[PDB]
């Protein structure tokens, strides 16, 4: 997360590390029940075998509210591109259901209609993740959070170099130094309602990493709705 | 009735439905008495910043 802030304490419970044999964050997550994990889908790639980590904040001491579960089944979209990042988008079956307390919370869903006009039309929308600071420094050690701003759909298309199609949105500093960066992919990018906040969107791609005239570009959700209904009873 | 007044006095999901206006809620929660508010059920709910 280049900028931004830090999580405190229960601030990001939604947030989820998908972690590799050598036990390293490799991606993010987020929480939806006690037995799903939702993802960025071209996260599975980069580790032959994988676990999901919930509650921790500090990837080098101990919190004692961490947890490691396994997967039992990943549910990618049929769909996906890699070549081109679209459909980008993926669920994970736990094996052993998600223990909720301090520091792990599922987020809300929210309603497609009301969602794209009220929660979509909101000024700001919160990432989050473990990964890297800087385009070409190393990966976080502390759960970041940063408020990446809507983005205009069509300043988007514009600042683009790549094809920002129907499944997915643009969001954070035209010029500012705050993006996501590499090992947040996956991510949780919820957006808040009083007091309340719900997945709108999966830290998908962008061109380096909170560059001049480049955006965020983020998964978005509120399309795959119905998907991800029938993907938490696995499809 | 317009859900684009202030979400339609909503704490959630809102629907312009025909006239008046319907209150909804996340899955884990239930519609207060007066119709508009979500009260949790469970002791995590989606959503909140755990405490
Ligand atoms: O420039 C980069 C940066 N990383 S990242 O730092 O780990 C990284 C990873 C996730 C991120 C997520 C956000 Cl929201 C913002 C910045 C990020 C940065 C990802 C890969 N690339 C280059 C590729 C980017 C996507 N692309 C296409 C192809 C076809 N159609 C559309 C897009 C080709 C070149
Ligand atoms: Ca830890």
């Amino acid at each position: 997360i280049v900028g931004g802030q830090e999580c405190k304490d229960g601030e990001c419970p939604w947030q989820a590390l998908l972690i590799n044999e050598e036990n390293e964050g490799f991606c993010g997550g987020t929480i939806l029940s006690e037995f799903y994990i939702l993802t960025a889908a071209h996260c599975l790639y980069q580790a032959k075998r994988f676990k999901v980590r919930v509650g921790d904040r500090n990837t080098e001491q101990e919190e004692g509210g961490e947890a490691v579960h396994e997967v039992e089944v990943v549910i990618k979209h049929n769909r996906f591109t890699k070549e081109t990042y679209d459909f980008d988008i993926a669920v994970l079956r736990l094996k052993t259901p998600i223990t909720f307390r301090m520091n792990v919370a599922p987020a809300c869903l929210p309603e497609r209609d009301w969602a794209e006009s009220t929660l979509m039309t909101q000024k700001t929308g919160i990432v989050s993740g473990f990964g890297r600071t800087h385009e070409k420094g190393r990966q976080s050690t502390r759960l970041k959070m940063l408020e990446v701003p809507y983005v205009d759909r069509n300043s988007c298309k514009l600042s683009s170099s790549f094809i920002i199609t129907q499944n997915m949105f643009c969001a954070g500093y035209d010029t500012k130094q705050e993006d996501a960066c590499q090992g947040d992919s996956g991510g949780p990018h919820v957006t808040r309602f009083k007091d309340t906040y719900f997945v709108t969107g999966i830290v998908s791609w962008g061109e380096g990493c909170a560059r001049k005239g480049k955006y965020g570009i983020y998964t978005k959700v509120t399309a795959f709705l119905k998907w991800i209904d029938r993907s938490m009873k696995t499809r | 009735k317009l859900c684009s007044l202030d979400n339609g006095d909503c704490d959630q999901f809102c629907h312009e439905e025909q006239n008046s206006v319907v209150c909804s809620c996340a899955r884990g929660y239930t519609l207060a008495d007066n119709g508009k508010a979500c009260i949790p059920t469970g002791p995590y709910p989606c959503g909140k910043q755990t405490l």
